[PDB]
């Protein structure tokens, strides 16, 4: 229950205005701007028959709109459209949307009809989830990272927990300026934490919180530690150690073999990563993990520690 | 129709981890009790792999991924890539029943080999095994002999190396004086072992700690 004022709402113009540059893998790279992907995939879902009720910017993106430079990363650009998905024709049509709205951006676009769906695929999508359980449900589609960022579009129907800590729980609801076309209108913002203003403290404080630890997917100690990296610190000291083991309990439950463990961590390297800082990262790790750790898990966390020693080493070494 | 009403979720709890390689797909019990059926494809002379289905102990987490010609076929299944696809039970669509039944079916055979209570008499060894409801039954006679109980079909390897199968309990009654009392054995043997099934498990309801099975009662003397 907040809204925005001309502060962030420059910004917005300035994000959802940026050019992007999507590259090809024999294709050409694609030059788009997220305000037409964003209308042009609107239509296409309207023209189908399926309710886009909310249209929201969500991710790093939304993170550094409200607040110039709180250190993040301009990374993920992500957009939300709360859209019913009950039936598999639904996801199966919604790939169609995408891949239909993308095809308009070339000159010798439509003289190369005679290209398959599945064909542009090998190209201009990177990312491709889909999840449909009991209770998430959900289709996300990301497009190619060489020169820029990667850009996501996340149709989601259900989804239970969509935030990873406090300072990335930020949303911006884009109906007001998406309806729009001192020259601003109202343009409400959220948080997924719950009371905006605490989180938005959180935020431009730079600082680490959530009251939501149970259900946190395994994962979640690599965003506490790419925090401390960057400079966040907790709240209560009451918590924080008995925080920092349940994270790592998770950690343990959800990677148990060695191979699954060092499968993240590299892919975890590689993805946030890019200009020497992976050794401060593992170091904050191999500290997270060494204190934050319960007497009995004796060797579960040795191969741990000999795992991450082992990646600074190499880290090193290149 | 729906699924559930063709095969139920695999359960594929206390199951030690086993791969065994079919024509069509490989069939892994992952070590942390995850089912994996990983589909090949022979493309110059190497096998590839081509799909990955993993699912969870309890059957109703299904994670399907396809590699981007693919992967190579490794010895335990290939990590998740990108492209990944999380659905429940009855929210699988049919493209993929027949895969999923490869593992449910695996796992049911996994259930018939795999002890849950061993229990060793007097004059035979006991297997209750994993397959509950209905659990199979074997018992080693220490004289050589073997009777398997199965759910409607009880083989009964004599010493000689004879063979039959009985199927009601008209054949069971009208066995010689023999084997009926080997019978009478094994049935004394095999309400022994369920009893201490049903109480066992009941206790680990209660406690809800480390598993309570497999367990061994004896000594051979």
């Amino acid at each position: 229950f907040s809204v925005l004022n001309w502060d962030q709402v420059s910004r917005l113009h300035e994000v959802l205005t940026e050019v992007v540059p999507i590259h090809g893998r024999n294709f050409p790279t694609l030059e788009i701007t997220l305000k037409d992907i964003v209308q042009t995939v609107r239509s296409r879902l309207e023209e189908a028959g399926i309710k886009v009720h909310d249209v929201r910017l969500n991710g790093s993106a939304a993170g550094h709109v409200l607040v110039k430079d709180n250190g993040l990363g301009c990374k993920d650009l992500d957009l939300i459209f709360h859209v019913a998905l009950p039936t598999e024709a639904e996801f199966q049509l919604v790939r169609d949307v995408v891949l239909c709205s993308l095809l308009n951006f070339l000159p010798e676009g439509v003289n190369k009809l005679k290209i398959s769906p599945v064909t542009l695929k090998e190209a201009y999508v990177q990312k491709l989830v889909k999840v449909c359980t009991d209770t998430d449900r959900w289709s996300l589609i990301s497009l190619s990272n060489k020169n820029g960022k990667n850009v996501q579009l996340k149709f989601v129907d259900s989804i239970r927990r969509q935030f990873e800590f406090s300072v990335d729980s930020f949303q911006i609801i884009l109906d007001s300026l998406l309806d729009f076309y001192h020259d601003h209108p109202t343009v409400i913002g959220e948080s997924m934490y719950g009371d905006f203003e605490e989180a938005f403290d959180h935020l431009q404080n730079r600082l680490i919180a959530t009251k939501n630890p149970e259900e946190i997917r395994g994962g979640g100690l690599l965003k506490y530690s790419n925090l401390l990296v960057r400079d966040f610190r907790p709240t209560d000291q009451e918590e924080i150690k008995t925080l920092e083991r349940y994270m790592c309990s998770r950690f343990f439950i959800d990677f148990p073999d060695i191979l699954e463990q060092q499968r993240k961590l590299e892919t975890y390297l590689q993805n946030h990563f890019a200009e020497r800082s992976k050794y401060d990262y593992l170091m904050i790790l191999r500290r997270v993990v060494n204190e934050s750790t319960v007497c009995l898990m004796g060797h579960e966390r040795r191969q741990t520690l000999n795992l991450i020693s082992l990646l600074a080493l190499r880290v090193l070494a290149e | 129709r729906t699924l559930r009403s063709i095969t139920s979720p695999l359960v594929a709890h206390r199951l030690k981890p086993i791969r065994q390689k079919t024509k069509k797909a490989v069939v892994s019990i992952l070590d942390s009790e995850e089912v994996c059926v990983e589909l090949v494809k022979e493309y110059a002379s190497q096998e590839y792999v081509k799909e990955v289905l993993q699912i969870s102990s309890d059957g109703n987490t299904i994670t399907i991924y396809y590699p981007n010609r693919g992967f190579p076929l490794a010895d335990r299944p290939p990590s998740p890539t990108d492209n990944i696809s999380r659905y429940s039970f009855d929210n699988l669509p049919e493209k993929y029943w027949r895969k999923y039944q490869y593992a449910s079916r695996f796992v049911q055979l996994v259930r018939s080999k795999s002890p849950k209570i061993t229990y060793f008499t007097r004059y035979a060894k006991c297997i209750l095994m994993e397959n509950s409801p209905g659990a199979d039954f074997e018992v080693w006679f220490y004289d050589g002999v073997k009777i398997h109980k199965t759910e409607d079909f009880i083989q009964v390897i004599e010493k000689t190396g004879k063979s039959y199968t009985l199927k009601s309990e008209s054949e069971v009654n009208s066995l010689k004086e023999e084997i009926k009392m080997y019978m009478d054995h094994a049935n004394e043997g095999h309400r022994i072992c369920l009893a201490l099934e049903s109480i066992i498990s009941e206790e680990e309801r209660k406690t809800r700690s480390a598993p309570f099975f497999p367990i061994i009662i004896g000594r051979k003397p």
